[PDB]
């Protein structure tokens, strides 16, 4: 419920190792696929924990 | 005649009127690739470029099965416009030859 709110931009982002982290039991995503996330812009993300 | 050809513009509205039609038309069928008919977006190499073949195929169809319904829809206004303009041209063969 308190979920935290995290942003980050202004950087280069390296999700293969992060998608290569077989250890995390649920990497699931849906609007894109784990393996283009390497090659693909964004204006800005938002991570919570 | 000369006179009221250079003054009024009216006399002319049958053929702007041809124009026109065929115009806003296409241009319809121009704007509707912006369409997005439920998907996820409408640019096709932007969901080539998200997702994989075994996930971006389900948007493709629906891509697909929009724009191709909209081309014959563009399609049927044409040759039925084209059919009333042909029956036209007839008619003014006549007057010519009569």
């Amino acid at each position: 419920y308190a979920w935290n709110r995290k942003r980050i931009s202004n950087c280069v982002a390296d999700y293969s190792v992060l998608y290569n982290s077989a250890s995390f039991s649920t990497f699931k995503c849906y609007g894109v696929s784990p393996t283009k996330l390497n090659d693909l812009c964004f204006t800005n993300v938002y991570a919570d924990s | 005649i000369q006179d009221s050809l250079s003054s009024t513009a009216s006399a002319l509205g049958k053929l702007q009127d041809v124009v026109n039609q065929n115009a806003q038309a296409l241009n319809t069928l121009v704007k509707q690739l912006s369409s997005n008919f439920g998907a996820i977006s409408s640019v096709l190499n932007d969901i080539l470029s998200r997702l994989d073949p075994p996930e971006a195929e389900v948007q493709i169809d629906r891509l697909i099965t929009g724009r191709l319904q909209s081309l014959q829809t563009y399609v049927t206004q044409q040759l039925i416009r084209a059919a009333e303009i042909r029956a036209s041209a007839n008619l003014a063969a006549t007057k010519m030859s009569e």
